[PDB]
RNA sequence: GGCUCAAACUAGGAGCCGAAGCUGCGGAUUUGAAACUUGUUUUCAAGUGGUAGGGGAGCGUUGUGUAAGCCUGUGAAGGUGUGUCGUAAGGCAUGCUGGAGGUAUCACAAGAGCGAAUGCUGACGUGAGUAACGAUAAUGCGAGUGAAAAGCUCGCACGCCGGAAGAUCAAGGGUUCCAGUCCAACGUUAAUCGGGGCUGGGUGAGUCGACCCCUAAGGCGAGGCCGAAAGGCGUAGUCG
RNA sequence: CCACUGUCGUUGAAAAGCCAGGGGAUGACUUGUGGAUAGGGGUGAAAGGCUAAUCAAACUCGGUGAUAGCUGGUUCUCCC
RNA sequence: UGAAAUAGAACCUGAAACCGUGUGCGUACAAGCAGUAGGAGCCUCAAUUUAUUGGGGUGACUGCGUACCUUUUGUAUAAU
RNA sequence: GUCAAGUAAUGAAGCGCACAUGGUGGAUGCCUUGGCAGUCAGAGGCGAUGAAAGACGUGACAGCCUGCGAUAA
C-alpha cells in the first residue's frame, strides 16, 4: 500500500532546508543547536 | 577506588564447581544448576550422617537374629538373655561374632539360653 | 609420527561435516579415499581436500611411505560465525548463523 | 494409492511432461547419446521406442503419425531414413541406459540414454 | 508448539544416532581396471566392457 | 502381600524393636563461677533449632601510607590442577601455562563480595539440521568455458507476457549504464554469472528540458499598523 | 477509485495482502504538482475519525532521577 | 625469523558457557529433583618381597530422598 | 562324550562420568593514546579588513583524514 515517506525533493528543502532554517528564529536555534552537537548534517 | 570482582567471582565460582564434580549434565557445569546441587548433597550427607547410626544396627539385629536362630533362639530372647547375664558385647561386635565365627556364637548363645 | 593438517574455515556446519568424518575415522589412506571420492556430502569435498594435504606432507614434509598410512586421528571442530539478519512477517528479524568448521586430519603408521 | 497404475508425474502439469519428453526423444534421434536423469531416462523408454517400432514400416500415413507426436520434421525424417532401417530386425530395446552418477547442482541420479548399434 | 525445558545434550545425541553417511558400492572395472561405482560407467566412461565415447 | 484356635477383637503378662529424646566417648562454643590472671592457665555449672529483627566477632577484594622497603626473567599478576590448614568467609605451598609486575605487617578509605530484579551488554546453546528457500509462466537436450555447470554463453526445441511482464518519460534514486577481470562476503542453493568486488570507459543541443520573461494559490514584505519581549499583519513591491 | 462475502494467509509473499466473486464508474468523481490550517490546537457528509505504521489530546527535548502507603530485587562468613 | 610462531597478523594473557576427539569404567528387564549413606566388581599409579595396603577414576546393587528464589496461614506445587 | 537341569561371562546403535587434548568465545590480569575532578595564575571573545560553521578544490601518487586556497601539504 501507499506508505509514508513519499519523498520530494522541492518539498523537502522547502520545508526543512537550510534557508526554511534561517527565516525563523526558532529555525537558527535548531542550526544552533546541531552545530554545538557537531553533527555534519546541519540541514537535509 | 573501584573494585573489580571477576578475580573473587571466578574462584568463587570454581569452588562450587569443583565440589559438584561427577554430577551429571548441568549439574556438574553451570554455577547456577551446581550451586544447589552443592547445598542439597550436603544436606542428604548431614542427614544420611545419623540415618548410617540408625542403618547399621538394623544390619547388626538381622545378622543377629540369623544366628540365634541358627542354633536355638530368637534376637528378642537373645538379648534378654545376655541383659540377664551382665554381657555387655554391643550388637556391632556381635553381628561380627556371628557372621565371622560361627563357634563363638553357638557358644555366647547357650550362656544366654541357660540363663533363660 | 603423526602427519597433521588442517582445513580452517570451511564455509559449512561441523554438525554435518561430523558425518563425513566418523566414515574415514581409522581408515587405511586408500579405503578413506573411495569413502570420499563417492560421498553425497558436500563435507566429503572438504575432508578429501584436508586428507589430500595431509598424505602430501607425509610424502614431502616428512618422507614417509604413504603405502602403510591411515586416517589416525580426525575432528571437525566449530569456526567462526557469520551473523545474518533473515527478515519474517510482521516487521520482525531473526539472526542466522551461518556456521564454519575446523577439519583437522593426522596421518600415521 | 497407487496399485498397477503407470506414467510419471516429475512434479509437472501433463502438458509440460508431454513437452519435455517429445524434446528429449528428437534430442535422442539426433545426438543418439543425451545425458539425464535416471527416472527421465526409464521413461523416456516409453515415448521413444513406440516411435522407432512403427517406423519399421514406412507410409505416409505412419509418417504423418510420427510427426504428430513428435512435431519436428528433421527428426521424422531422420526416424523413417536411418532409425526405421537400422532397426527393422530388432524385437525391442532398441536404446540402454547407463547409469552415470549425480548431478553436481542437485545430486540426482544421471543416466546416459543410448541408441543400440552404433549411436 | 514448544518444548517446556530444554533437551539436554545426551537426549539430542540419542536423535542422532540413526544419523549415518551412505557409503557407495565400488567395483574394480574388467578392462580399465579402474575403480567405479557398482552398476555405474567409470569417468571415463566404461561400464561392463562396453565404450560410450 | 497376605491373615481365620489370626497376622482380628477383649482382658492380662513377659521380652524386644523403635527418634537428631536420654546416656556413653571425642571436640567446639555462649554466659556465669575460685584464683600466676585481660585466651595465662585447669576446671565447674547452666546453655548453643530458628523467620522478621536486635547484639558480637571476623574473611576476602581495590586504593593510600608503612615502601627509594620486601619479592620477582633462577619467572610478577592472571589462568589451570594438586596437596595442605582453619568453625567459616578463606589462607598457605606447589606442578603446568604466562611473560612483568606483585605486595608482608599494621593502620586508613571504599565504585568492597550477585543466582534470581519478565535486570543490562556480549557470547553460545535447545528447538533442529527441523520449518522454509517468496506467486504452479516450464522446461529439455547438444556444445563451450571452467577446479567444478540444472541455473552462465551459444544453438535447436518447448512454455509465458504482449493496454505488458514491450517501449518513452516525470518523480525518486544516483553510476545501478558498457567493457575487462575476480568469486571471499552479498545473491535465501551452485555460480564460471550478477544491479556483488576491482580496474577503465561512458552522458556532446540556438531548436528536448531547465535556466530565462510572466504570473496563480501561497509566501516574504522600504515605509505603515499592531503587540510585555519574541513577534503578528500588511501597501508598493518582490518571489513563487 | 473502492472494499460487501468467503476461503487462504495469521513466526504471512504482506505490521492489513492474495484469490474467487462484489460496488461506483460524467460525477457530492478519480488523480498529478505546489500551497494553507498545528496540539486542548487543527480538520472531520461525525467513526472520537484522522493529524507521518503514534491519538478521549501527536512527536521530540526539557522540568525529570515527576510521584508510586504498590510489585520485584537487594551480593562474604560465623557466634548469642 | 624470532627468547617465544598453540607470539603468524581475527596475532599478549586466553576463563566459562558451548562444541568435538581419545582413554578408563558403567550402561539395552528397568520407573521419578538424578544426589546422599553404604557397596561388589573393574581399571590405573606408589610403596611393599609381591594383590597387602594407600591414592585416583568408575558406580552393578541396597536404604533414604518431590529444585532454588519470592510471596504466603500454608508451596514439590499445576503460584512468581 | 550325549542329554537334562542350574548358573556365569561377553557385548554398545548410542549415552554418562572422570581425565587428557583441542575448537569457539573473549573474561581476567597487566598496559595506555583517552577521559574525570581540581589548585595556582592568565584570559574572557570572534565578525562587513567578511566571523562561527561548511561546500568544492589543492599532491608525482587512487581514497579518507590533516593542512592550505587557483600563489591552494
Amino acid at each position: 500500500m501507499k506508505r509514508t515517506f513519499q519523498p520530494s525533493v522541492i518539498k523537502r528543502k522547502r520545508t526543512h532546508g537550510f534557508r526554511a532554517r534561517m527565516a525563523t528564529k526558532k529555525g537558527r536555534q535548531v542550526l544552533a543547536r546541531r552545530r554545538a552537537k557537531g553533527r555534519h548534517r546541519l540541514t537535509v | 577506588a573501584r573494585v573489580k570482582r571477576g578475580v573473587q567471582a571466578n574462584r568463587r565460582h570454581k569452588k562450587i564447581l569443583k565440589r559438584a564434580k561427577g554430577y551429571y549434565g548441568a549439574r556438574s557445569r553451570v554455577y547456577r544448576v551446581a550451586v544447589q546441587a552443592v547445598t542439597k548433597a550436603g544436606q542428604y550427607a548431614y542427614r544420611d550422617r545419623r540415618n548410617k547410626k540408625r542403618t547399621f544396627r538394623r544390619l547388626w539385629i538381622a545378622r543377629i537374629n540369623a544366628g540365634a536362630r541358627l542354633n536355638g533362639l530368637s534376637y528378642s530372647r537373645f538379648i534378654n538373655g545376655m541383659k540377664k547375664a551382665n554381657i555387655t558385647i554391643d550388637r556391632r561386635v556381635l553381628a561380627d561374632i556371628a557372621m565371622h565365627d560361627a563357634a563363638t556364637f553357638g557358644a555366647l548363645v547357650e550362656k544366654a539360653k541357660a540363663e533363660l | 609420527m603423526e602427519v597433521t593438517a588442517k582445513l580452517r574455515g570451511a564455509a559449512i556446519s561441523a554438525q554435518k561435516v561430523r558425518l563425513v568424518a566418523d566414515e574415514v575415522r581409522g581408515k587405511s589412506i586408500e579405503r578413506a579415499l573411495d569413502i570420499l571420492t563417492y560421498s553425497n556430502k558436500k563435507g566429503a569435498v572438504f575432508v578429501k581436500k584436508c586428507l589430500n594435504s595431509a598424505i602430501a606432507n607425509a610424502e614431502h614434509n616428512h618422507g614417509l611411505d604413504i603405502d602403510g598410512l591411515k586416517v589416525a586421528t580426525i575432528y571437525v571442530d566449530e569456526g567462526i560465525t557469520l551473523k545474518r539478519i533473515l527478515p519474517r512477517a510482521k516487521g520482525r528479524a531473526d539472526r542466522i548463523s551461518k556456521r564454519t568448521c575446523h577439519i583437522t586430519i593426522k596421518v600415521g603408521e | 494409492m497407487r496399485h498397477r497404475k503407470s506414467g510419471v508425474k516429475l512434479g509437472r502439469t501433463s502438458s509440460h511432461r508431454k513437452a519435455m519428453f517429445q524434446n528429449m526423444t528428437n534430442s535422442l534421434f539426433e545426438h543418439e547419446l543425451i545425458k539425464t536423469t535416471l527416472p527421465k531416462a526409464k521413461e523416456l523408454r516409453r515415448v521413444a521406442e513406440p516411435l522407432i517400432t512403427m517406423a519399421k514400416e514406412d507410409s505416409v500415413a505412419n509418417r504423418r503419425l510420427a510427426f504428430s507426436r513428435m512435431r519436428s520434421k528433421t527428426m521424422v525424417g531422420k526416424l523413417f531414413g536411418t532409425l526405421g532401417p537400422r532397426y527393422q530386425n530388432r524385437p525391442g530395446g532398441y536404446l540402454r541406459i547407463v547409469k552415470c552418477g549425480n548431478r553436481d547442482g542437485d545430486n540426482a541420479p544421471m543416466a546416459y540414454v543410448e541408441l543400440v548399434d552404433r549411436d | 508448539a514448544v518444548q517446556k525445558s530444554r533437551k539436554s545434550r545426551s537426549r539430542r545425541d540419542m536423535r542422532r544416532s540413526h544419523h549415518h553417511m551412505t557409503v557407495a558400492e565400488l567395483s574394480v572395472d574388467a578392462t580399465t581396471g579402474e575403480k567405479h561405482r557398482r552398476h555405474h560407467m567409470t569417468k571415463d566412461g566404461f561400464y561392463r566392457g562396453r565404450q560410450l565415447f
